[PDB]
Parts: structure tokens; C-alpha cells; sequence
DNA sequence: AAAAAAAA
DNA sequence: AAAAAAAA
DNA sequence: AAAAAAAA
């Protein structure tokens, strides 16, 4: 009885992927994600080209991407998924046609239309928060070339202009420093760099990221926080009977989402959420990626 | 007169011999 | 077995340079290395003249450079290469027509063709690489009259534009700090300083450089970092018995590309710009370690303060 | 016997003055290096008017040095350097036209003209650090009013625009500033202002400065620094026996040119401005030390703190 | 502390 | 310490 | 840790 929102994501990834995809591995969903991605963002070799606005590099990049051979059925995207001869059918049945607008089909009238642009937004935001996941879970252990100051800090992560598009108070990058550096409208969200985001093979099922579910360090690390955060978000995690790269979750930091405040420096302490109630941890005063760099060993 | 003591030979500049203390 | 990298390397050292090429020593290696990268660039007299959007006084100089006699068989380049009368015909054959693209000769589908400008492309790299090798070696007795302050040091090495765009990762200069003080796209490489780049007789051989291989303390400082950087990375070689300028490498310090010490905001906590001064109020820099890798494992070794050219000068 | 440059300096400076010109004293070969480095750039009365891209009022000028009766044979010039009749030809025929380009009288192939080209550039360089070196000798008794702190002391000695052409890593000034402020090239090259420059009476013979010479302290110090540079440089002279106005120089500073503190950040480590001063908090700047090389070896001597100019005035008191 | 380039 | 693209 | 709108 899962939500429609993860019932599209698990038929595109069912129909594109056939027996290939692993609903159980991390890194074969976000692969699986990224391509259905940019399959529906119309990216993919042979898709529609985008010549609206494109300037002479853009335009012939696109003519180039368009006269590309497509991909092909067993193509290898990733490292254990192979597409099957049903992804032609369902790029052409479920991906929206390049420039269509929600209004015009609302307009239109055509509940099938109206159905098909709902599912493909909502893929569209399910994929994009896999992304950022996964962009997290990277960043954990290799930081981004752009990122050298708090300044650039200050907007991972660095997604594509669709990825911002899709999740607007999730994605960083270019783009939300734009919105940022900006008139802002009524609608305007900010960019939540520690928002609780479950690792994919909890999304594509609906689990709720909660205490006592059994997660790697770096899957909890990655959902709650990214490469650059403080390193006493690693108190989250409990390793369980023999370690083995597999631990419990022991709590969720408060006010993750959201903040505003309109020795001592060291001695700030975050809330977490325990079985118990609420208590404080002192900070580490190190980031993430440098922890986990140090205790490698 | 002038007092300063230019950086030279790996010595550090002195902005006033005097003040130096 | 080597790598078609080094193969085309080898292959045009030794049709330009018969067998006054010596394969053992790096100062040779490095000026044969700029004698090809100049030779592949368009860069010697009587090549093509770059006057494609040149300027008065550069479209002069090219031309000028077009109209000087080219080199001639038996020259001396350097100290200890000769060109051979083979090397006209390598030039002719083996050196891509000036503003020849990738792209062009990928389109027209000839094997020959872009065999060809790959293996270029591979040897600009490699020559491009000895050069950086050689700007450490060079700094570490005579520093460049540009590096002043830490904001020129901060783009060493000062090499031309060729350079830049051949290894962006590991040139400096000019351009890099424009590209890096400008928009930076996806494909955007750091330039990494401190990059491990083996000596020259073993960069055109393969060899990696690694713990208990015979090289020179001016050698592995060169491989590891440069002049202006601390001294302590000395620790990284032990003279052998009798000393005579050759040593062992006895380890090779950590954390020499990927280095950020950033703390962002989150979760109510301050954001830091720097972790290790941050600290309480005590900013001794001198108590600060650098990790380094030895046979048995990784041990911290305190810094010394003093840059790797003024303590090879206090030493000398 | 001696290089091209000296040779070329020493044949100009006999025909220009003759007799007149005294081959052991500094100001005279000082003098004469002046005079024959205004004469090669067209700067004295009855010369070539300097007008391509000049204002008007440098056209005017020149214009008027122009009109301006040359100089006469038997001028006074300075103390004791007296012109000679035949300082015509020789500025007629050694004095390359204005204008003249190395690449132009390549381009002739006239070797002649080469060999006077390179010969004028040679002298032009000698002339230059006789210049410098005088300036320096000057600034030992006599500041200039034009350095009131660091920053212009920084741009020592402020010399025309030929000066820093023929020596731009000795010659200061506005031009020097220009440069450092510009664009840096492969050919720039940066103000040594400590650079070592024997006494001219050493520069003409080519005896290269060392120790045991029998020198002055005045025209050591001036060699080796200049009024404010630190007073320790001092240590590398000492009277001779009966005291006497020249003694014999006991050794040299080391680190004249070669001079570089920073410590960049790698591996981890923190960036240093400066290696000096970083210690641990402790700026006493007293307590450095210089490197003096002797004939027994190096010993390092503590800084006095107090300028030469100050040094030299309190012990001339 | 060589040579070739090259004015406020 | 890899594949693609690309001068003052 | 939802509905609506909407590229260098």
C-alpha cells in the first residue's frame, strides 16, 4: 500500500531495468535514479534536443546528443544494471514530450495526460532526492573540487539546473545561489543542506529513517548530513554484535531542517533524539570528511 | 633625520630604531 | 610492457635524439622533454606561425619565428642531445598540422590521423609533466622572481599556457589563477601543488614511485613537493652508507591532494573556516604534524617552520 | 686582459678626458661614468631631440637643449675632469644616432656597427652601476628627502628611466615600482637593492670585491649596503694599522640577494607570511642575526638596530 | 654578486 | 598520486 | 524530514 510516489519509481525502474535492478543495494538505486532521471529530462542519446534558447556550443551539443545513437537493450548503466527492449516503450509512453507544460495538459482535459505529468513530476523529485543522497554519501569520503571556503560551502550541493528544479529546498549548487542572490517571491524555499533524507533503499519502500533500523555509518551519516558537517553526528550510529560495517541508529539530531538565531565555540553541543528523550552532545569541533579520514586508519 | 632600518640581508625591517622594545 | 604513454614518448626521444639520448639521467630527460613539448607546440623555427588573432608585436614575433632558419642536423640542444637528420622527418610525420582539432580528425574517421593526435595528445601530457617535475627541481635552489608574497606562491608552478592546458591539475600560473578566480564549470581540476610526480628516469619507464627505491634528496623533494614548502617532508629520505648524494625513500606523506578544513553551520552548531586554528586561543603553527607513510605505517612528525629552499640553503 | 665592457669603459673615458681623468679616485671615475652616460643618451646640449611620442612640454624641451650650444673642449666637468678637444669625434663616431635598434644594425650586417652597438650597451650597463654605486655612496651621509618610510624606501635608488633600463635588478625607483605593480614576465627581474657592486676604482680594473682589499669603510658599506641598511654590515671592515683613513675588508654578508620566507601550505600544514616573525609571539627583531663570511668561515653577527646612516653620523661625532 | 630581447 | 571535451 | 506554480 505504498504511496503513489514510490509506486511510479518502483514501475519505471520494473520496466526500464527488468530483474537487473536491486532493490536492496544503495549504490544500483541512485544508478537506477540518476538514469531515469535523465532519461525524463530528456538528456539521454537520441532524445529530443533542447534549441529553444541554446547558444552555438549548447545548440550543437544538443544536435550532437540528438543524432547520437540511443541506447541500446543490455547496455550496462552502472556496474549491475542492464536495460531491457521495454525501455523504448516506456521512454515513449511515460516521458512527457520536451516543453510540455502541466497547464496545457490541465487544460486539455485528458485525465491519462494529467496522470502521466503528475507520475512524471513526482518520479522527477523522487530521483533528484536520490541524487542528493547519493551526492551526500559521496561527498563523504571525496569533497568537490569547487567547494574551498565556507563560501562555496555554503551551496552543496552542486546539481544540475533540472536537479534544483525538482527538489528547490533540497539542492544547492549554482542555481540556488541565484535564488538566493535574488528577489525572493512568496514560494521561495532555503536551501537545506542537512535535511533528513532516507537512503534509497528506505525511500523506494517508504520506510521512515527511525531509531533501530539497521544502517552502515556512512548511510546514516550521509542521510542526516554531508562531507563538510561536524563530526558528532557520527554519535548517531551504534555499532551492533561484531560491527561488521553494520550498525543501529541510536537517534536523529533536532532541528536538522530548519535553524535561526537572530572555549564557548567548542563547547556549542547538538541536540539528538533518543529512545529515552531528548539529550545533548557536545561537538567534535571536526568535520565529517576529516573524521572519517583520521579513523580510516 | 630618518630612523629607519630597511630589511637587508635576511633582517627584518624596522618601521623606528627608537621605538623597537 | 609499457604504457602506450610512455611508448610514444620513448619512440620520438629516440627517432629526434639517436643515441646521444641518455634514458638515466633527468636533467637530460628533462630537456629532451622540452625540446619535444616545444617541437609538438609549434615552437621552433622555421614550424607554422601562430597568427591566428595575434597582435602587432606577436604576429611579428611569429613571423619572424616562421622566417628563422629551422633546426639542423647535429645541433646541440642542451648539454648532451644531439638531433639527428631523422628528426625533419618526425616533425613532418609525427607532429599534427598547427590548429589541427580532435574533434576534426575524429570526424573524418582516419585511423592514421587519430592515432596520431592521440599520441600527441599523450605526449604533451607526459612532456608537460617532466616540466612541472623540473620547476620543483629548479625552486629548490633558485626561487622564482615573481613569488613574493603567499598570493604568488600560492600558483606556483609559473608555466606557459600549452602547459596549463596539457595537466591542469598540476600547473600553475597565469592561468590558472584565472581559470580559478572565474567560473568554474564541472570539469574543474584543483591545481595540486604537492601532486607526486616520479623523477623523469622513472616517469618514462613506468616505475612508481614508492618506498626503498634509490633516488637523490633534491629528487624525491622535487617528486613530493617544492622549494617554499616546509622542510619537514626531508624526513621522507635517509641517506644510504657513505652518503655520495644517494639515498632510500623511507616514506611519502599523506594527504598531499585532498586537504579541506572547513566546518559549515549545521544543526544550531557555528560554522568554522578553519579547524586546526580555531582551537581555544593557542595558534602555536609550529606544533602542527604531517603524516607520513613508512613500511610499517603511518606516523606523525612534527613540522619544522622553515621552508624547503632556506633549510637546504642553512644546510648547504 | 680585461673583459669587453671594462676595455670599451676605459678607451671611451681616455678619449673623452684625455689626461684629466684620475684612474684611482671614486668621485672622478664617478663623474667621468656620468658625463659619458648622459653623452650615449643624448641628454647633453647639441644632441638629437627626443620628440616621437613626447608632450608638448618635453618637446619644448628638447627643443631648447637642442638649440643649446654643445659643450666646448676644455669644459670643467665635475671637479677634476677636464673635456678634450677631440670629444667630438669620439661622441660623433661611438655615439650610436637616436633610435638606433640592436635588431636594425643586425639586420644591416655591418659588423662594425654591431660591435659599436654592443659596445654602447656594455658601457651603458658599466655607467649604470657606477651610478648606482654612487648614489649608494651618497645616500651614506646625505638621506634623501624623497624616503620618509618604508614603502619609499622600499624603491631605492630612484634613478631616470636609462638607469633602470640598462640594470632593472639594481636600478629602482618610479620605474621599478611600475614594473612590480604591472604585469610580470619571464624577464622580470626584481630590485635587488643589497646586490654586491665594487668600488668603480675596482669596477674599470675588474677586480671582483673579496676580502683583503684595501678599501674604505665608506666605499665598502656602500658596495655591500647603503645608509639604511642595519649597522651590523660594519663588522665587515676594520681599521688597518695606525688606524688611517683605508683599512681591509674581514668579510662579506651573505643572503644578498637570495631572500625568501615564506612557507606555503601542504600536506595539512598552515601557510607562513613570514618565517621570522611567526615563533610564537616574541617580535624582538633584536635578537637576529646576520651570516658574515671571512676567510676563517661563517660567523653570525647580532643586528645592531640602527642604520648605517645613523651608525656612520654617531661615530663621526 | 654570460648572451639574446627591450618609456611618467 | 583513468576515459571524454579545450589564449595576455 | 503534502498540495499548487516554474536557464551559463
Amino acid at each position: 500500500e505504498l504511496p503513489r510516489n514510490l509506486e511510479v519509481f518502483n514501475e519505471a525502474c520494473g520496466h526500464v531495468f527488468g530483474s537487473s535492478f536491486n532493490r536492496e543495494d544503495n549504490s544500483v538505486i541512485s544508478d537506477a535514479a540518476a538514469f531515469l532521471f535523465k532519461m525524463h529530462t530528456h538528456s539521454l542519446d537520441g532524445q529530443e534536443a533542447k534549441v529553444l534558447r541554446a547558444s552555438e556550443k549548447k545548440r550543437e551539443r544538443e544536435n550532437a546528443k540528438k543524432s547520437r545513437k540511443a541506447p541500446e537493450a543490455g547496455m550496462r548503466v552502472g556496474r549491475s544494471l542492464i536495460l531491457t527492449s521495454r525501455w523504448t516503450e516506456y521512454c515513449a509512453t511515460c516521458v512527457p514530450a520536451l516543453g510540455s507544460k502541466m497547464k496545457v495538459i490541465k487544460a486539455s482535459g485528458d485525465a491519462a495526460m494529467i496522470q502521466m505529468m503528475k507520475d512524471h513530476n513526482s518520479l522527477l523529485r523522487v530521483c533528484v532526492r536520490i541524487e542528493v543522497w547519493k551526492a551526500r554519501y559521496v561527498s563523504l569520503v571525496a569533497l568537490d573540487e569547487r567547494i574551498q571556503t565556507l563560501e562555496d560551502a555554503q551551496w552543496f550541493p552542486y546539481l544540475s539546473g533540472d536537479s534544483y528544479r525538482a527538489c528547490p529546498g533540497l539542492v544547492g549548487g549554482y542555481f540556488a545561489k541565484k535564488a538566493a542572490a535574488g528577489e525572493r517571491g512568496k514560494n521561495y524555499k532555503k536551501l537545506n543542506q542537512t535535511a533528513i533524507i532516507p537512503p534509497p533503499r528506505f525511500l523506494i519502500i517508504g520506510h521512515r529513517l527511525q531509531i533501530g533500523d539497521q544502517v552502515t555509518l556512512r548511510e546514516l551519516l550521509a542521510s542526516i548530513a554531508w562531507g563538510l558537517c561536524d563530526g558528532v553526528l557520527a554519535e548517531c550510529w551504534s555499532p551492533s554484535q561484531g560491527d561488521g560495517s553494520i550498525g543501529v541508529v541510536v537517534g536523529l539530531p533536532l532541528q536538522a531542517t530548519g535553524s535561526c538565531f537572530l572555549t564557548n565555540l567548542l563547547e556549542e553541543c547538538i541536540a539528538i533524539q533518543k529512545q529515552d528523550g531528548v539529550i545533548k552532545c557536545k561537538r567534535s569541533g571536526k568535520s565529517l570528511y576529516h573524521c572519517l579520514k583520521e579513523t580510516a586508519g | 633625520s630618518c630612523f629607519l632600518v630597511v630589511a637587508s640581508h635576511g633582517l627584518s625591517a624596522i618601521a623606528d630604531s627608537r621605538i623597537e622594545g
